[PDB]
């Protein structure tokens, strides 16, 4: 089996923990419990190959931002998550992307831009804006909903496949 | 301050060593207490589980009882959401067992069975 190290990063409240918990347990959390650092392991079959996904849920708050360097050094793939109903969170993606780029010392870092909370109608980040951002990064953009499970498997498995292209 | 990242990293390294020592099925926890004022008891816990999984939990209480309640709730949540059950545990405070570390440990070990 093949082991893939994924790191889920983004601004606080965008739903990183909700997405990870939805993927692991097929359950949606409606409570906001701020994260510091969480580790999950999941056995999955992607494209006929048995993978162990080691998912690391990071903290989106301004605190515990000194722990970024270590996990941005260890992880292989990165889910950069923002909320379509949070313009500021979308504007926060560039800081994470630049930190990953400088720590990895590479422009080609496996990443997927994730627009979470697509089930909500209070959209302030249009799909084409995130598409333009992703095109500048040269990475896929996928909309997900941790509430309805829409796009969660797509986002995670696309990140795995992006890791595969390296 | 009370949320020192260097402190956190030290607690995680210690907990990793603890998990490497005791058998795999046992959860390893490292807890620290900051007595900010008197109504600002802050507890930090680092937890290492069987299948190479980890979590960090906080609690902001006014007494040791509220802190322990929040700690145990977080423990149970991080067990259920990882599809795991409580086999056994071990709580250490690496260097400065001080103003409320021992009392917190006594309460945590009390709320076990
Ligand atoms: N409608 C909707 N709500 C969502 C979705 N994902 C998360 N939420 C809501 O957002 C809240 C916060 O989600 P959470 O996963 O904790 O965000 P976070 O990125 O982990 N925050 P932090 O970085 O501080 O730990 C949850 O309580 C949940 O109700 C989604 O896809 N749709
Ligand atoms: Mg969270």
């Amino acid at each position: 089996m093949t082991e893939y190290k994924l790191v889920v990063v983004g601004a606080g409240g965008v739903g990183k923990s909700a997405l990870t918990i939805q993927l692991i347990q097929n359950h949606f959390v409606d409570e906001y419990d701020p994260t510091i650092e969480d580790s999950y392991r999941k056995q999955v079959v992607i494209d006929g190959e048995t993978c162990l996904l080691d998912i690391l849920d990071t903290a989106g708050q301004e605190e515990y931002s000194a722990m970024r360097d270590q996990y941005m050094r260890t992880g292989e793939g990165f889910l950069c998550v923002f909320a379509i109903n949070n313009t500021k969170s979308f504007e926060d993606i560039h800081q994470y992307r630049e930190q990953i780029k400088r720590v990895k010392d590479s422009d080609d870092v496996p990443m997927v831009l994730v627009g979470n909370k697509c089930d909500l109608a209070a959209r302030t980040v249009e799909s084409r804006q995130a598409q333009d951002l992703a095109r500048s990064y040269g990475i896929p953009y996928i909309e997900t909903s941790a509430k309805t499970r829409q796009g969660v498997e797509d986002a995670f498995y696309t990140l795995v496949r992006e890791i595969r292209q390296h | 301050a009370h949320k020192n990242p260097e402190m956190l990293e030290e607690m995680k390294r210690e907990a990793e060593r603890l998990k490497a020592e005791v058998p795999e099925d046992v959860v390893c926890v490292v807890v620290r207490t900051t007595e900010v004022s008197e109504k600002k008891v802050v507890a930090t816990a680092v937890l290492v589980f069987s299948n190479k999984q980890r979590t960090v939990i906080y609690a902001e209480g006014e007494n040791i009882k509220e802190v322990a309640d929040k700690l145990i709730k977080g423990l149970k949540k991080a067990l259920k959401v990882r599809n795991q059950e409580l086999k056994k545990v071990k709580l250490v405070c690496p260097y400065p067992m001080g103003p409320k570390d021992k009392a917190l440990m006594k309460e945590l070990k009390k709320k076990l069975a």
